[PDB]
């Protein structure tokens, strides 16, 4: 069967350059030639114990666009985990007896890994576990970055914002230290700077990374400007010092930007990317969000079908 | 001068100040076996060592390796009817499960009924620990808490 | 048409040994041979004005696994019963004009019977009305009990826990006083003991029932140990004396249990069934929850199709 | 001798699975001197006993009055230059300060900066203990619940 | 020099048969002939960290009728203990650098004893600490019993209500055990019963008590019937079965009562003494309330004056 059939997708740290590449190739196919019945007769749980617009609705629209049924919850207030007091472990145990795959969003890091101990033979796809991982975010980023820059190796990538609680940037910095000669510039506050553990993995593979205090310092050199939102709900009250985007970007700044360059952002965007940037050639965040459709249906297909689609 | 032992396990060469910390950490005392412990002993090799003899008891492969986290210079003497049948020695284990608690408040491991586990890693001065679940690495010192 | 086509399912007190038996036979069939299009072109309301994991998601997964559409709500906060102030009676009246069957969960006993006065020709299936009935719970219990013990007649059944607000045990004690020579041991606190009305129905059919203060007293004799959760939300503040499971069960106790014996629990389980019991041969609650799929699709099929499936 | 010391203390007839709590409580590892612990040794009348040997170190008042409430069986031995200068058993005190924690949730002892104190009646049944602050008296067992 | 001069009046246990009788003798005297400037130039702290109408307003009026000055609070809400977070130990420390004696009410048991360890030289008089001691209550009750029965030896005293959490009944069973030949009758919900510690002591002194389910079973034998309130605010959740008054006195029950018999109640009373009892020659709880002025005047006089001649 194919490299990822029945495989749970929890962290980017568990996939190779090769599984990533499969997923993008299959998205490339699937965008060109739809597969309406590919999962006809499958039912998938969409379980968000956290909030979502993008990940919930792109995953439930992708399942729908391959013939599958969706059952689930957008909120935990009315589950019995929500009012009768059950453990995650039993939610997952009973939901395993019903649906063929589980997509789950959760506020505690490790919820998805915990869910695989109990999902039985059912795959658990991680829609984001607190501030740890967001593996399917990374897949539509890689898709979008290659779609735009032509490659995924030898890119100057700046990651601006909350790198501490940025589940998006944890997974993306790990996915891109798999391809070669990629360059990182990390522009955060100190409080909310990139995790140490990440940088270790970076030193060990000899990847060139560097901290910076200005978009202006990186503007000319960069290819992908990846912008984040301060993870407001995830901050410590000691950290409330920086709830407003230190770095905020306007179209002015794009003055000295490389013609190829693309501004990527996971969204929501609150104050950090000014609406004037929306008219530029560089703005690519609404494009990156639609690429959530194909990367996300590429995925489902690979985990619930043995036969790699074409 | 401590005791004569018929058969079991004698972890000798525990650094003085760690023998009590070990008998507590890994539930060694929760037994009905005769244990005899020499806290603070003249070694020469180390100025002072500690030493535990657990009669009619043996440690597993992984059991012994867990000790290297606190005691790589320990020597675990396997003894069968007065013969030093074995002289076992802890390498780093690849994972210590069920004895530690993640420094991360918002990890799933606290709230849910699952054993803990950490990938052990020799970093560059001390030993780094990565939680299975939240996946954050912590200094081993930190892991042993406040 | 078959015995239950267009029939509302509100209380176990309105069905015979015969309707129960039909439902289990049809589940037995349906588990062996799926019927993907059986309800292709049907739309069913899933209306929970209460909380749920199991009943909502097993009923919406069963409908999906027979080709039907589901419309509805998991919460009443955003309906117009929820914010514009409407009566149940008009929710039900307008929802009858749209969907072919209504599954409804509600916090007041009698909500479902009230809904049949207004659902028109549409069947109303009771997902649980306060602490009165839970008829489809009983059906996956009967399925599971027969699946395990081989029979549904001449069983020693102990029901441990909150027997006062246990909508599950109201319906199950009524379903099993239809088959013969079944034996009951009721282990509750006094405050939360089995309803009088139930015991009457039991005296009249000469069923052997008996109260007990220990699992240990029943252990050897019993076949099905049916465990309940204290209905925390349904208690009187005078009753808050016993919010913790008086009887809590650990694997130790299974020491003197009959080889055949199965531990059944409707779930959620909070403190009452210890996680060590999960490793035993006797633990059968995650199995009983998956049997919610087939009993629940057996049902839908019978109420919305004339032709009894095969 | 079944182990030996010049000056020091040897405590004996310690109940099983009490010696290790005692090592914990009286901080007996905050010490640089030789220690011998005989975990779960025997005692003809009462099967197994733990035994602790603090070399050239003696216990203060507090600790022995604690030792009474934790071990009315033990006998504490003052050994100077190997002679058992004295071998004395504990008698309960009047009052225990600063180690017991009052069972009363609403006891002021909790919230405010005060060393606890408990009054000790010897109930024919057991040991009744009274809080200095809330004036509730408890079973010694209610209190000593570790 | 007088015996209670400078004393802390915390627990009835600390006060003796003669300290008690010295107050009452004093009381009768300031009641016979008043002392309007006895305490002229003394300033006193009224510290009520818990609600009061009677204990605070009686104590305060007493202070004024002796010429003393009051400073204080009615709630910690406003203090810097309750807003800036200082400890009670620090609070009692600065307040003792200001006044001549401290009167305090306080929700935790034992606050009173804690205050003394920090008041230095200033006498601390306990207005009630949670469910423990209420010694100024007792003094006024002893005063009121004396006036009506003419004796504090050989009575038949019935205590009815919440005996567990009632500090009034705690203090009162301890002062009356100091007199000769007093018969006790406890009538409580057993979950709200007299602490065994008091009972032990009553037994240690060979005094006779007895539990009863009725009040009609003892009306005939009593001199004093002391009613109490269920301490809602102190009750634990397990005890919410116990909020409404069990035993409730009505004017009809007094029917076979000794003509001398008085109904005493600390007050406030909720539903336990029907107001029809107020129109009887047995009702006396309002008289008793008035007598709180004379016993609190007495006690202040004695602690703050070194010799009294009156
Ligand atoms: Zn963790
Ligand atoms: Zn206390």
């Amino acid at each position: 069967a194919n490299p990822l059939y029945q495989k749970h997708i929890i962290s980017i740290n568990d996939l190779s350059r090769d599984d990533l590449n499969l997923v993008l190739a299959t998205a490339a196919k699937l965008k060109a030639n739809p597969q309406p019945e590919l999962l006809k007769h499958k039912v998938i749980a969409s379980c968000f114990f956290e909030a979502s617009t993008r990940t919930r609705l792109s995953f439930q629209t992708s399942m729908h666009r391959l013939g599958a049924s969706v059952v689930g919850f957008s909120d935990s207030a009315n589950t019995s985990l929500g009012k009768k007091g059950e453990t995650l472990a039993d939610t997952i145990s009973v939901i395993s007896t019903y649906v063929d795959a589980i997509v789950m969003r959760h506020p505690q890091e490790g919820a998805a890994r915990l869910a695989t101990e109990f999902s039985g033979n059912v795959p658990v796809l991680n829609a984001g576990d607190g501030s740890n991982q967001h593996p399917t975010q990374t897949l539509l980023d890689l898709f979008t970055i290659q779609q735009t820059e032509g490659r995924l190796d030898n890119l100057h990538v700046a990651m601006v914002g909350d790198l501490k609680y940025g589940r998006t940037v944890h997974s993306l910095t790990q996915a891109l230290a798999k391809f070669d000669g990629n360059r990182f510039y990390f522009i955060a506050p100190d409080a909310l700077a990139m995790p140490e553990y990440i940088l270790d993995m970076l030193d060990e593979k000899g990847i060139a990374w560097s901290l910076h205090s200005s978009i202006e310092e990186v503007m000319a050199e960069v290819d992908i400007l990846y912008m984040t939102r301060v993870q407001k709900e995830r901050l410590d009250p000691s950290e409330y010092a920086n709830v407003k985007a230190q770095f905020v970007l306007r179209a002015s700044d794009l003055h000295n930007a490389k013609a190829n360059m693309k501004v990527l952002h996971p969204l929501p965007r609150v104050d950090e990317i000014a609406t004037d940037v929306d008219k530029t050639p560089h703005a690519w965040y609404f494009q990156q969000a639609g690429n959530g459709i194909f990367a996300r249906q590429a995925l489902l297909a690979l985990v619930l079908n043995r036969d790699l689609v074409l | 001068g401590v005791e004569a032992i018929k058969r079991g396990t004698v972890i000798d060469h525990i650094p003085a100040q760690i023998g009590f910390k070990l008998l507590s950490l890994f539930k060694l005392t929760e037994t009905d076996q005769r244990i005899t412990i020499g806290l603070n002993l003249p070694s020469g090799e180390m100025g002072r060592k500690d030493l535990i003899k657990i009669e009619n008891t043996f440690l597993s492969e992984d059991q012994v390796d867990q000790l290297a986290l606190y005691a790589p210079q320990a020597t675990v003497n396997r003894i069968d009817n007065y013969e030093v049948v074995g002289k076992s020695r802890p390498s780093l284990p690849e994972r210590i499960d069920n004895v530690l608690v993640c420094p991360n408040s918002n990890c799933i491991s606290h709230a849910e009924p699952v054993s803990s586990s950490f990938a052990v890693r020799k970093r560059a001065n001390d030993i780094a620990l990565k939680c299975k679940y939240c996946e954050k690495e912590f200094s081993h010192n930190v892991v042993l808490a406040n």
